[PDB]
Order: structure tokens, then C-alpha cells, then sequence
RNA sequence: UACCUACUAGCCGACAACGGGUACGGGUUGUGAGAGCAAGAGCCCGGAGAUGGAUUCUGAGACAUGAAUCCAGGCCCUACGGGGCGCAGCAGGCGCGAAAACUUUACAAUGCGGGAAACCGUGAUAAGGGGACACCGAGUGCCAGCAUCAUAUGCUGGCUGUCCGGAUGUGUAAAAUACAUCUGUUAGCAAGGGCCGGGCAAGACCGGUGCCAGCCGCCGCGGUAACACCGGCGGCCCGAGUGGUGAUCGUGAUUAUUGGGUCUAAAGGGUCCGUAGCCGGUUUGGUCAGUCCUCCGGGAAAUCUGACAGCUCAACUGUUAGGCUUUCGGGGGAUACUGCCAGACUUGGAACCGGGAGAGGUAAGAGGUACUACAGGGGUAGGAGUGAAAUCUUGUAAUCCCUGUGGGACCACCUGUGGCGAAGGCGUCUUACCAGAACGGGUUCGACGGUGAGGGACGAAAGCUGGGGGCACGAACCGGAUUAGAUACCCGGGUAGUCCCAGCCGUAAACGAUGCUCGCUAGGUGUCAGGCAUGGCGCGACCGUGUCUGGUGCCGCAGGGAAGCCGUGAAGCGAGCCACCUGGGAAGUACGGCCGCAAGGCUGAAACUUAAAGGAAUUGGCGGGGGAGCACAACAACGGGUGGAGCCUGCGGUUUA
RNA sequence: GCGGUGAAUACGUCCCUGCUCCUUGCACACACCGCCCGUCAAACCACCCGAGUGAGGUAUGGGUGAGGGCACGGACUUCGUGCCGUGUUCGAACCUGAAUUUUGCAAGGGGGGUUAAGUCGUAACAAGGUAGCCGUAGGGGAAUCUGCGGCUGGAUC
RNA sequence: GUGUAGACAGCAGGUCGCAGUGACCAGGGGGCUCUAACUGUCUAAUACCAACAUAGGAGAUUGCAAACCCGUAAGGGCUAG
RNA sequence: GACCCUCUUAAGGUAGCGUAGUACCUUGUCGCUUAAUUGGCGACUUGCAUGAAUGGAUCAAUGAGAGCCCUACUGU
């Protein structure tokens, strides 16, 4: 389909073979495999490139085929999962950043309109979050005071 | 003009704001037939010839046409009556009573090579003005 | 987005037809799909139909036979009883005892022939003939 | 809260409050094949009103149509001190207007109040009178034989009384009609109305009139042969009816949910972000609210349909089987469907990483060449411009050439039927900041999505406001030509402006005249980004062919269109949302409103006018389009003469019987 | 019609002027002697503004305020649906400022339309003779003209 | 009732007069034009104006040993610019 | 009276405003105001002798400025 702000449909997914099963070749564990995510957290390394070095360096076909569990499903199982959601916060991120960058390039509407997209973006992720309860009800996306990197 | 099963009121506002594109339907429910015609609805009239004018067809054709110049008793509008038939202006002269109705021409406006003119002559003293220019009727002297 | 699957396999069946195609794949499979497509079965103007899963919605690869001429969705799916099928029959359907309405209902997907056997009704789901 | 008190600060509304417009509501009626669309005068149900208005007595009940009181308003009887009345009760009158009846009859019946009853009153009701109310039923003729011009009066022959008139009784309260017998009639008393060129059924028959009289819904007729107009002749359709003007329904899929269009005919919003609304993936589990089958309370009759029964057929009344009344309240069954509940699923979108692509954006700087300013050196009669000229410029040494120093705009070739961008739009180079994309991805997420009236930002150029800058260009302006004129094209100057800095306006042929999203549907064919195979490549950085994905163009089958055409990049076939159009002008105008400094933008009629406007395509003519060709009624090259002078003849005009 | 005498020119091209054919353009079909725009004046019609000038409706505050209803007090009679007074209550009518809305009249101004046999030009239609249209700004009796960006819905190159 | 408080604000009933801001105190109001924008200044002793000034707009000179001006000169005003 | 030319010793007054605080003719002509108005306002304007920083038009607010009108008031 088309994307969210920009009209350029595109098929570059990521083709993952129909596995019901964990890998026949691999030696590795459930063990290894959460103790290997956990220490990638505690580094600071967050969930998208986690499965990414798991498959990588240690050729993990799918966290969810072997152990059973996501990474995120790992992450709230154990603790170690943060209060906001990775791409609510990676969409704050980069507004905070693109207002950081507009606020001395006033004449830099073409980033002006990215920012509103990102904002429209950010908007629709929160308005499905506190629609699953991942978010309070309460809390509404303040663009200026309540959209810090860890929110309390 | 939404399709979805419960979008009765998409289509029923959209069907209500396109309606008023037509003229007619917009017209009738304005009122304003009612507030145009002289005879406001009512479909003769009854007004006193006051001048008589020919006047003159279209651009093609080439002719004159009798027009008494006749205003209402019913509410005092003066307007212009083309009156049918041979010997049209002999049966008819200034101050009388004659019915008068529309010329039922296009759109219910005026009729043929006549510019201007939408009231014809049906009646001169509440005698049809058909009959007199057949001649089956007689002048009243009054 | 997508948001009328059972359109879009009607629209892809009409397709075929049109080319003269024996068989065509179904984009992504539902149990209503496979119901319309069994009572189309019963109703000969549907060859065949299998549903390939592929770790997705699923999808069918249909032998059309060569024996329909036009069938999409009906949209909106209207309410219809037991004395309401008449008018809708005399809308979309050619001639009488000719093609039939796609009809779900609480017994059982089925078309309005088996449906007024059955002397119940429900919602309109599609058309064929 | 109906009023009062203490208190709280609510209540209704953008899903239309408040206000304006209009209206007695419904049962129903009009119409159409139906969906619908339009009106709800009369018969029944409820509502309100009694000249407009307020107030009150009486009563079980009223703020009473035949009660009052006062005010306004009009009128009225008076002996002038005073006293009444309001027909939206029945007939009637004036007024009003296009617009409608008798100041009849009776309580006989049906009802009502009164009476214990017998009964009385009843403009309620019934009964009639009058009104081309609506429907229905009939007749003005029938008729054998015979004749022309095929249906008209003929000639003749009789025959019937439905009508009209009478008798008589049935009959109703009594009438009248109706009803029965009889009988009155030479079958005579009883047919008109429109229209005749087309649309449209009917006359190319004869005089009239001459763009006049007239016709004509529209088309179209007549300035000399009118099937058109007037009389006639004839003919046509309808039928005690037949037309006219509105209205309204249908025609008309001309309001389109069913069921329309929106590239070029009216119509896609400049783009885009996005709420209410609306539309939504497969999937396990649970419910059953819409929904579904069924039940029970309703949905007055009337009118509708059919039949039966009875009015002679008929409409009509009763019974009855259906219809409408609808689209309510409440129970049981089902769980497909949708909405509700809790998860999941990976494809849809979202997030991250990789090597690449890009005139993507802001900010900064440097640079390229030309131009130009002044100055210097050389040189000496024109330079500039035009169709041709002149203004202009130059002897104060221009033009041209050389040197040098500043200036502001502008980014060529490279450049592409290339690229990026939401569109507008973006081309020197370097750097910093930011963003999106496609591509690769056993990466994170789990429907988080589409569209989207309102509303919000971007929005070419021109213009506006303030500060700069001003080389060039260049509205205005001035001058020189052109021409009949030139307030124009041409040429010489050249202001505002183009540029920048800070804001405003918010419109373009903002175009692909094609809104956006998805699935689906023959092919051949460039090129671009990425990825991927392979052959060459200094078998390396690189370049070729093939192939998947996403763009960017041409070609075109099926498909569709009225066609030009479109055609996996739809104008094809379905899904969803939005914007938009409804004969041509008047008119994007007027009034009101919001918006802006302003110019203006936004919203947006009516009177009136008009029969077409309009779209594609085509056959010709035509051009100061193109291409081709030809000839002394063309040209070139030539020879002569007409034109000059006199005469001759012909045409015009003066004269002229 | 005939005869005497007797010459230059052109071994041509389609530029000029007619004309023929294919293609392109076209708002032309009486076919370019075509159609056709705007101002100006004249007649007429409908309309808008108009300093002004009336009339009517709705609602609102306020005013003056008939009359009636209960309360209380005071007297006359057959001891009061009466009388006087007071307070309270409802309240018509009329007057008045704003608000709102409907319409009549108006010196004069405006643009629209329509009729002459009007006048002036020639703007568009072909490359309409300077391609045109679109937005915007300026100029001019008037069509229209020029500048800026844009488009091609423009021929020939 | 508010306030700590001074005081302020408000309510119910009764009652007098021709009259309740009872005296004193204390704007009459509105519409259409001309002119100047406004506050201000002005002929002390006949002119309080539409005149003058004003902010706003525009132009000119001058790079400071300046422009402009005073003085015969010494030297100065503008300029501690 | 929308054109060829003038009168052109530079130029022939554009936007506007117009009987004006400017207008002789003059108490200009028409409408509202009044019974009646050399007046006030609106319009027309052939402007003796208007006009753009000799600044033009216009202006909310202000004014012991200058005219006219309505209501209220009063020995004017
Ligand atoms: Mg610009
Ligand atoms: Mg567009
Ligand atoms: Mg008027
Ligand atoms: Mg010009
Ligand atoms: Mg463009
Ligand atoms: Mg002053
Ligand atoms: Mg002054
Ligand atoms: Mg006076």
C-alpha cells in the first residue's frame, strides 16, 4: 500500500519462510538465545537490531519459533521491557530533534510539514496504544512538556 | 453518496443539498412563482385596458401584434396583454374589463415572436373575446 | 486497504471468467469465502476450489468451469426475510430460476432457493449466474 | 419552578440549539411498472378558535358558538336622559375575487338533551331545490329491399319506446324522481367540441390577403402557386363532453439508495495533514444488541383489492378472505453475518539496520563567465537600431582594442521522450543540519489502516507593507517611426518591479483539464534507483545481457467510450470515502456575512432574457500554414498600343411628349 | 476570314497574380464579399445603489393604565357576587427609545438586456495577420494593450 | 452575607408626603455637513480660529581639520556630538 | 458627441473633487427639509478663476471652531 504521509507504495518486506517449527540445524537453546537478549539489552541495544544480531552473528532463524516468546513478550516476561512502546519513542525522538532543528531554520517548511507527518504519526501511535492500554488514558501526547526519552 | 451499510445520512444530506441544483424544486419551495406573477396563482385575471399597442414580432418574422396595456384590479400591477385574433384591437379599446390569462408559451413565459409580452386577452367584459372574433358575440356597450 | 475480501474474490472470479481463464488464484481466504464458494460449488457454476495455506490469510486455487457469467458482493448486505427475496432476486438476478443470491443466515450460508426451503433469512451475501 | 424560598452551576446546541419560512396533525390523497415524488380543504380521530384581547360569574364539568365584563375596532336602536349587536350555527345580503347554491320540507326515521311515562323541541338529521362537483349507467336511433361519387341524403318499407308528454297506483312525513301498465311521436324534439405543415390522426383542392392581416406549447409559416394563415369545400379525433392557463405527478436514469455523470461537453478541491461521520484483514474463545425464525400484546373504522350477497349491469351497502396502518412493548430458538468482550496471526500500514540513488529542504561560504561603472593606454568618423528609417549616442574622442579596480543580478554547455519533491517547485561548487523514498532484511510491532464535510499548514507569478539593493531586464511615462488614426506591434530612454531581509494576500490553463486507497485483468517496448545471475572488463574501481520490485515514456489486444482516445501508471472490472455538476445568458454579479492594509478572496441569488449554447468527428470553401504543379487572361525578358490629341460607336447620366 | 512583309525575347521559375491536388489549422456552410467584440449615442424594459421619505409585522424593556379576581377594614339594606377604602393579583388599550423583519416612493448614479438602416474602430475565429487563453498589475475613446509567471486547449519549423 | 476590623453589600415588612440625589450639589440629548487629525500654542489690553506646533512623509548638505553658523581677532556654537 | 487637425515659442490638468471656505453669471437647475427657506443636506456641474507634499480626496476620535435640522425646555 502506500505509506502513511507520502503516497509511494513499496515491497521491500523482509520475506520470512513459513517456519512452524525451531531450527533442525542449530544447536543453540532457549537459554542461550534469552540470556544473549537479555545482555543485548543491558547493553543498550534496543529490540529492532536485537533479532537482527541473534540471526546474524548467531544465525537465530526467529526468537518466537525456538523460544516460544517474542522479544517483547521476553522483555515483559522477565522485567526488562521499557514503560513506552520503541517506536512511540523513536517518533518522539526524531520530532524532538526535527524542533530542535526548526527552531533556528525558520524558513525550512519542507521540515516543518515531515515534523507535522511525524506528529500525525505520533498521534495515531498513541491513539492506539491508549485504545490497547498500553498507555494511560490520561496522558495525552504534549508535543512541548510530557514527550520526554523515558516518561514519568 | 457513501455506500457503506450505515451511511443513511451521508446520502440523505447529499441528496439534500444536490436538490436544490434543480430550479424547479428550488423555485416551488422558495415561492417564487407565487411572488413573481401578477395573478399569483390564479390562473385568469380581470384588469383595465388602459393602452392599446402593436407590437411588433420577432426578428425573422416581420408582423405586428396587437397589445392592450392593461393593469389589475386584483392587485394593481400594469403589464402588457397580447390580444389573439383578427380584428383583435376593434373589439377592444381603453377602460374596459376583460379577463386576461397567460400566453402559455415556453416555460409559461411569453409565447412566439412577442418580446416581452407573457398576459393575453380571454375575455373583453366577461364575454369570451374568442367568440367575438369568431362572430358569435356582440360588443357590450358598456 | 484491504476491507472487502469477499468482493475482491468475487471481482477476481468475474475477471476470469471474462478472459475465458479456467483457473485463477483467490486472494486471501475466509470461512465466508469458502462458504460462497462451497454453495456456488452445489450450485455448478464453481468447479473446484482448494485452500493453499501460506502462513498468511490463506489462499485458493479455483478451476472455474465456464459456467458464470457475472458475480460480485452485495453491498450493503441487506436484511432479508422469508417473504423479501423476490425484489432483490428481481434486481440483480437475469430471469427467474436463473443464477442465484449468495445468502447467510444462522443455519447456513446457502443460496435463496434453499434459504425460502429452509423459511429462513438473514443477510444478502453475493450474487451469481 | 406551576409559583416562592436557601442552595448548587447547570441545561440545550455544530448529530443544527436559538431565529427566520411555512403548516391545522394523522387515518390518508395524487401519480408511477415500481423505488419514490407531490398535496394532506370535504368523510372519520385529536387540536384550536369564537371581531382582535384580557378577565370572570354559573356548573360535576367552561373561561361557555346562541354568558357576562371592559379595552381596541366597526356598527346600531333612541322620546337624546340611554340601550344593544358581531351568522368561522342554517338559508340570505354587501364586500371580495378566477373562484360556488334554497332566506324549501319534516320530526317520518336515525341521535341528543327533557319527562317516571304519554310526548315535545331539534337549519343535528333526513328529505329535496340549485351549481358541466367526482364516478357509473343509458338513449337521440332501429331498419329489409334498392341506387350513384362507399357512406350521405336519397326512394321505399315498416317497426321499438330505453328518452320526452299523459293517464293511473305503488311510493315518501308529504312531495319529486324512481317504479308498473297504458299510451302520446310525421324517428321528429334531443350533438356538439376541437383540429387538419411537423411533432401527431386528418387537404399539396379553390378564391382572398402580400413579412400586412394572422398563426405559432416548440419547430415553423406569409414581401406574390401559403395542404400552415381567412371564409368555403372536404376531412380528422373525441365524445354530453370537449378545450385553455397554472399546479402537480410521469415523461426524465432532468435529483439517479435502486439508478447518472465529473480527461476534452457543467463538473476533481492547487496540494496536503487531519476530527465527527463513514468504510475496514485473516483468527480462537464468549455473549446475542442490530439481524434472523417464532410467540404474544397492539397498529380504530373509513378509504384499498377480489369475490360472494343485495341494489336492474354498474359504481354503491353488508359478510368475508387480503391490503394499509409501522418502521412499537415484551418473551423463546439460531450464532452465519455484522456491533460488543478477551487475545492471537503476518501479508496491510508502523519502527530499525545495510550498501546505493536524488537540480529534496534550510544555513554558510566560495566560484564561473558575461555584463556593467569609472579610470588609464591606443586610435579617429561614426556607433546603435530598422522592413526601411529616426530618435538615441559620438569630435567633451564614442564604436573597437589593451590594463586595472568595484558593482549587482544571473548559474550555461554538461542536461536526457533524466531525477528528487505533497503540490508550488528544485540545476555552479563546498560544508554543516534535517527529512522521505526505493532496495536488502528467518529484524522489532500486531490491524496500529483508507477516505475524510467542517477545520489546519504549504501554496507559482503578479500585487501590497517596511528595510535594503539596482548590473541587467523592464508595466507606467517620455521620445522616434509605422499607419487614415496607433493611446499598439518596431526602435531609443527607462520608473515601479524582478533580487534580498521581515510579514500579508491565497489566486493560475495551480493541467495528466484525469482526487485519494485496495484487489483484479494479453502483450511488445526505452530508461532510472536498488537487488540479483552471468560474459567480458587492467576477466579488479567499472561496463554489458537476463531476471524480481518500485518509478519514470512510447506502442497497443481484449474492455469502454460519442469520438480524440484510455488501456497493470486506466478513462477496464469491483470495494470505500470525499469534492463537484444539473439548459444558455443575467453572474461568480447584487444584497447580507466572514477574511485582507489594500487590490481583492470566500459564500452567492433574483428580476429579466433566450432555443440553444456546447462536445467530438466529418465534407467542402479559406489563410497574409505547409508541400507539389501549371499557363503570355501569371512573371521574367522583350515588341506595340490603349491612357495624351480628332473622329467613330456603345453604357451611364442632363434634357426629352 | 485572307494575304504582304517581317522582329526581339523565353534552352525558364512559380517569386508576382489566378488556379489544381494531398496534408495541417479553423468559432467559417450564403463557406473570407464569412462570422464576429467593446465603447459611444437613441427607444424600451427589468433591476441595483441612492441623501432621503413613509407604511405594516414580531419581540422587547418602560410608561400611562380600563376592568376583574382574592385579602382586610367601614357603613346602609331583605346585613349581600352590592357600597367606600386599602393592599394584592391578572391585565387589555395607547404612547415611546433601541432590536428585528416586509414593502411603497425618491432627485441622481450603475451595470444588464433588447430594438434602428446608428457611429467608431477590428479584438478573437487561419500562424486572424503581434499565437491565443489563464492569474495579476498598469495604460487607453473602445474593443484591447504591454509587463510577469504558466499552460498548449498554437499552427510552421 | 463578606471582612480580622473599620466598614461595605443585600433582603423582608410597616409607614408619611404634592415631591425621598426633598435643601446644597449636580450633563439637556440626538442627527447631517464644513474645517483641523488628536493633547498642546497664540495677538498680556477687541481676533483661543480653520491660524502656529505636532507625530508621520519627503528632500537637501556634510566623513568630522566636515556641512551650517558666530567673532575684527584671539577663538567659539552645534559638540562630553 | 466617442474623430483627420489645431491653439501647439516645455506641457496641455491624470486620479480625484466641483455653484466649493474657491463659482462672476447667481437667490444656477432638480430632490428632502418648511404653509413659505438669497439657508442646510444630496445630485448635476460648460470649473469667470479646482487638482495632487503650491499636496488631492477622505476620515473614527477630539473641538469654548463655522452652518442647518429634530426633540425637551423656557418671559426670547
Ligand atoms: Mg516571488
Ligand atoms: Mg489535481
Ligand atoms: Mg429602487
Ligand atoms: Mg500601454
Ligand atoms: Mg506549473
Ligand atoms: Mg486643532
Ligand atoms: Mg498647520
Ligand atoms: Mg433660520
Amino acid at each position: 500500500m502506500a505509506k502513511m504521509h507520502t503516497k509511494r507504495k513499496g515491497k521491500s518486506s523482509s520475506t520470512r519462510p513459513i517456519r512452524t517449527d525451531p531450527p533442525e540445524w542449530c544447536k543453540i537453546g532457549a537459554d542461550e538465545v534469552t540470556t544473549i537478549v537479555l545482555d543485548l539489552w543491558k547493553q543498550g541495544v534496543s529490540t529492532a537490531e536485537i533479532g537482527m544480531v541473534l540471526r546474524d552473528r548467531y544465525g537465530v532463524p526467529d526468537a518466537k519459533l525456538i523460544t516460544g516468546k517474542k522479544v517483547t513478550t521476553i522483555l515483559k516476561e522477565n522485567n526488562v521491557a521499557p514503560n513506552i512502546p520503541e517506536d512511540l519513542t523513536n517518533l518522539i525522538v526524531k520530532a524532538l530533534g526535527l524542533r530542535k532543528h526548526l527552531s533556528v531554520n525558520k524558513k525550512d517548511v519542507h521540515n516543518k510539514r515531515s515534523l507535522n507527518l511525524t506528529e500525525s504519526k505520533i498521534r495515531r501511535l498513541v491513539k492506539y496504544y491508549k485504545q490497547e492500554k498500553v498507555l494511560p488514558r490520561d496522558w495525552f501526547y504534549k508535543p512541548e512538556t510530557a514527550e520526554m526519552m523515558i516518561t514519568r | 453518496m457513501a455506500k457503506g451499510k450505515y451511511a443513511a445520512n451521508i446520502l440523505k444530506q447529499t441528496r439534500k443539498d444536490a436538490r436544490w441544483k434543480d430550479t424547479y424544486y428550488g423555485r416551488r419551495v422558495l415561492g417564487l412563482n407565487v411572488k413573481a406573477d401578477p395573478l399569483g396563482g390564479a390562473p385568469q385575471g380581470r384588469g383595465i385596458v388602459l393602452e392599446k399597442v402593436g407590437v411588433e414580432a420577432k426578428q425573422p418574422n416581420s408582423a405586428i401584434r396587437k397589445c392592450v396595456r392593461v393593469q389589475l384590479i386584483k392587485n394593481g400591477r400594469q403589464v402588457t396583454a397580447f390580444c389573439p385574433g383578427d380584428g383583435a384591437v376593434n373589439f377592444i379599446d381603453e377602460h374596459d374589463e376583460v379577463t386576461v390569462e397567460k400566453i402559455g408559451g415556453r416555460m409559461g413565459g411569453a409565447m412566439g415572436d412577442i418580446p416581452g409580452v407573457r398576459f393575453k386577452v380571454i375575455a373583453v367584459n366577461n364575454v369570451s373575446l374568442n367568440q367575438l372574433v369568431i362572430g358569435r358575440m356582440e360588443k357590450p356597450r358598456r | 486497504v484491504l476491507l472487502d475480501p469477499l468482493a475482491n474474490a468475487l471481482s477476481t472470479i468475474k475477471n476470469a471468467e471474462a478472459i475465458g481463464k479456467s483457473s485463477c488464484v483467490v486472494r486471501p481466504a475466509s470461512k465466508n469465502i469458502g462458504n460462497v464458494l462451497k454453495v456456488m460449488q452445489d450450485l455448478g457454476y464453481i468447479g473446484d476450489f482448494e485452500f493453499i495455506d501460506d502462513g498468511k490469510a490463506g489462499i485458493y486455487s479455483v478451476t472455474l468451469v465456464g459456467r458464470i457469467n457475472k458475480c460480485g458482493a452485495i453491498k450493503p448486505r441487506y436484511s432479508v426475510g422469508t417473504a423479501s427475496f423476490e425484489r432483490w432476486e428481481k434486481q440483480f438476478l437475469p430471469a427467474k430460476n436463473f443464477g442465484a443470491l449468495i445468502v447467510t443466515t444462522s443455519s447456513g450460508v446457502m443460496s435463496q432457493y434453499e434459504a425460502r426451503d429452509k423459511k429462513i433469512g438473514g443477510q444478502l451475501l453475493a450474487y451469481v449466474y
